């Protein structure tokens, strides 16, 4: 079977991917995506991501870098081998390497 | 993976300043372009190597054809649009990858 | 002509938004703008000027989104203001200028509506210069055919679709041929009324409606070639209004490459100028700049008389494209990607 990437992230991260092809509705008319709106709680973001590893559709998820340090008990805290998680620079947020959960498990990194 | 991180910052902030040029001749498409959604363009497959007696999962890029925003910004904003929707296109493969 | 009855009705509401026009950014002030290295500092650089306390009352991390917002906040406070103090023949006028929105926003409606979501979650996201009295269309909601029965019955919008689209087309087109269909019904009756409007009025309102008209030929043309559009469906959202009406119109709705495109615009030297000034290279202007500069150029030709509604619109258009500007600017600097900051408009 194929899978999709879903996002979480702000409007014009978002605005951007849909354009760039990425946006579905799942059979029960959920998207693969939130908009971080300003007034979003962290309930919504971190509930969102928990939906999306647990889901069977989604096999990637993309995490605007600023986003994914809001969620980061959550997001450090999955493990699961198979479904991936992206944290992602945008143009008022960090840099792609900013606090990075795997780059700091190695050994042989400079 | 530290290599694609340091290709994949660049790209993503030349398409997160091509949005601004969308913004500026389009108005607020952004809205337009979150509220319709139905079916992707782009999508993926997991897959396989069994190197060194052990299974590795990986991912390949796939599309569909079908654009789902083909006629947006066509009164107005189309050639910007044109170059945005290119960009964010480049940057999910490289993305796939990265996973 | 316009003098017997102008002033009698108009003459405050010209003076006010002369006062407004005055109250511009000049390419003085964008190189102002420009220079500075964060929005800490637009806003004190903003601040000098008719912007002043446009972000006061608000979070000290400024963003280039907050900025935007309240950019049109004043554009918008504005407008309604001169068109709650207009009588009805400059009422009806500014009316017209609110239409190019309110059918943006009817788009958002009819798409979300086709999607099964509520109107009350469209509401925050419709343009302020479009929003409507008539709210039993967005209270309803139930069904795409009844908003368009609720838009007949509550929207001015309501005689637009009788000319051009019944319940049966909205359940079958794309809402961006919606978009520009109603959009040529649109610019077609208020160009029309601006020749009912004789003299002065109609002298600078032609050639800038005339000019859209062409507009929206040209680049629905150019983008159209990658699309499932056909000739015929070119030719049925090209506005009649234009230069081109006469042949060219046609000729671009035969058209399929950026050549035979210009090879129209060769019949005009205006246009040929447009063209010719922009290959869309890499660091050139674009063809879509190109159109966007020259509506400031035919904008500006609005306060070269003294007693016409073309005053209205043009500075409606002028201080949309004063956002749009300080918004590129603000981008800009924001993103440290100074290389095109250059890409504004002169306004004036």
């Amino acid at each position: 079977r194929g899978k999709l990437i879903a996002v979480i992230g702000d409007e014009d991260t978002v605005t951007g991917f849909l354009l760039g092809g990425i946006g579905e509705l799942n059979k029960n008319r959920h998207p693969n995506f939130l908009v971080v709106e300003k007034d979003t709680t962290i309930n919504e973001i971190e509930d969102t991501f928990r939906q999306f590893l647990n889901r069977d559709d989604i096999g990637i998820i993309l995490i605007n870098q600023y986003i994914a340090e809001m969620v980061r008990h959550a997001l450090d805290a999955h493990q699961r081998s198979i479904p991936a998680v992206l944290e992602i620079p945008s143009k008022e947020h960090p840099y792609d390497a900013a606090k990075d959960s795997i780059l700091r498990r190695a050994k042989g990194m400079f | 993976i530290i290599e694609t991180k340091m290709l994949m910052g660049e790209v993503m902030r030349e398409a997160a300043f091509s949005l601004a040029e969308a913004k500026f001749t389009a108005g607020d498409f952004s809205t337009t372009v979150i509220q319709n959604v139905n079916k992707a363009q782009v999508k993926i497959r997991a897959k396989k190597d069994n190197v060194a007696g052990v299974t590795l999962p990986v991912f390949e890029h796939y599309h569909e054809g079908t654009d789902s925003y083909e006629l947006t910004g066509l009164a107005r904003g189309g050639e910007q649009l044109a170059k945005l929707k290119r960009n964010y296109a480049k940057a999910v493969e490289l993305l796939v990858e990265l996973a | 002509f316009p003098e017997l009855y102008f002033n009698v009705d108009n003459g405050y509401l010209e003076g006010l938004v002369r006062g407004l026009k005055a109250g511009v950014l000049s390419q003085a002030d964008y190189l102002n703008l420009v220079q500075c290295e964060t929005l800490e500092d637009l806003k004190l650089h903003l601040q000098s000027t008719d912007y002043g306390n446009f972000l006061a009352n608000e979070a000290s991390p400024l963003t280039v989104s907050v900025i935007d917002d309240k950019l049109k906040e004043k554009m918008v406070v504005e407008f309604r203001h001169m068109r709650n103090h207009a009588y009805e023949p400059l009422a009806s006028f500014l009316d017209f200028i609110t239409y190019s929105y309110m059918i943006d926003n009817v788009i958002l409606l009819i798409t979300g509506t086709l999607h099964q979501r509520s109107i009350a979650e469209l509401v925050p996201k419709c343009h302020p210069l479009g929003s409507f009295e008539q709210m039993e269309a967005v209270n309803i909601a139930q069904t795409p055919a009844e908003l368009y029965n609720a838009i007949l019955v509550d929207t001015p919008l309501a005689a637009f679709f009788q000319d051009c689209i019944s319940e049966q087309d909205l359940d079958e087109m794309n809402i961006e041929i919606i978009r520009n269909t109603l959009y040529k019904a649109y610019l077609e009756s208020f160009y029309k009324f601006c020749t009912l409007l004789g003299g002065t009025t109609a002298d600078a309102m032609c050639p800038i409606l005339e000019f859209e008209a062409d507009r929206r030929a040209f680049i629905i043309t150019i983008n159209s070639f990658g699309t499932e559009l056909s000739k015929e469906d070119r030719a049925k959202l090209f506005p009649h209004c234009g230069r081109l009406y006469p042949e060219g119109l046609a000729q671009l709705a035969r058209a399929d490459d950026y050549e035979q495109v210009k090879n129209v615009a060769d019949y005009y030297p205006e246009y040929k100028l447009l063209f010719e000034g922009a290959g869309s290279n890499p660091g050139d202007k674009t063809l879509e700049d190109r159109f966007f500069e020259h509506e400031v150029k035919l904008n500006k030709l609005a306060f070269l008389n003294q007693f016409h509604f073309g005053v209205f619109y043009a500075f409606v258009k002028l201080k949309e494209q004063e956002c749009r500007n300080i918004v590129w600017i603000a981008e800009c600097i924001a993103q440290r990607h100074r290389a095109k900051i250059d890409n504004y408009i002169p306004i004036f």
